[PDB]
């Protein structure tokens, strides 16, 4: 809701999953009783279709596979030679 | 249609009025 409204996880300005959510609301209110299986099997449907759309968000906006090998190369030191020249110079003036 | 699919109730209409304010707040600043 902060940055941009077409970037939503469920599909709220941009998709029609919330009318499926409206159908879920219609299914879950007229029931006078309560149990565990009927409540939690549709806790999948408010999660699983929502848990895939943001996965299909951040692939295209960022090139996911780009920075998430880059940030490991800065910390686990994949570019090994590229920091030793830093280490050689930083030794002579951290004395 | 149905009340229990329209849920609920007054903050959804208020979040409809804020783009109704917004469609004038967005179009005034273009003219300024």
């Amino acid at each position: 809701e902060n940055q941009n409204v077409n970037m939503s996880r469920t599909g709220s300005i941009l998709k029609n999953q919330e009318d499926t959510f409206a159908a879920e609301l219609h299914r879950l209110k007229q029931q006078p009783l309560f149990s565990l299986v009927d409540f939690e099997s549709v806790l999948d449907r408010i999660r699983s279709t929502v848990a895939e759309h943001l996965w299909k968000l951040m692939v295209e906006e960022s090139d996911l596979l780009g920075q998430l090998k880059i940030i490991k190369d800065f910390y686990l030191l994949g570019r090994g030679e590229l920091f030793q020249a830093f280490i050689d110079v930083a030794q002579n003036m951290l004395k | 249609s149905e009340s229990v699919t329209c849920q609920s109730f007054e903050l959804t209409l208020r979040s409809c009025l804020y783009p109704h304010i917004g469609k004038q707040y967005l179009e005034c600043c273009g003219n300024l």
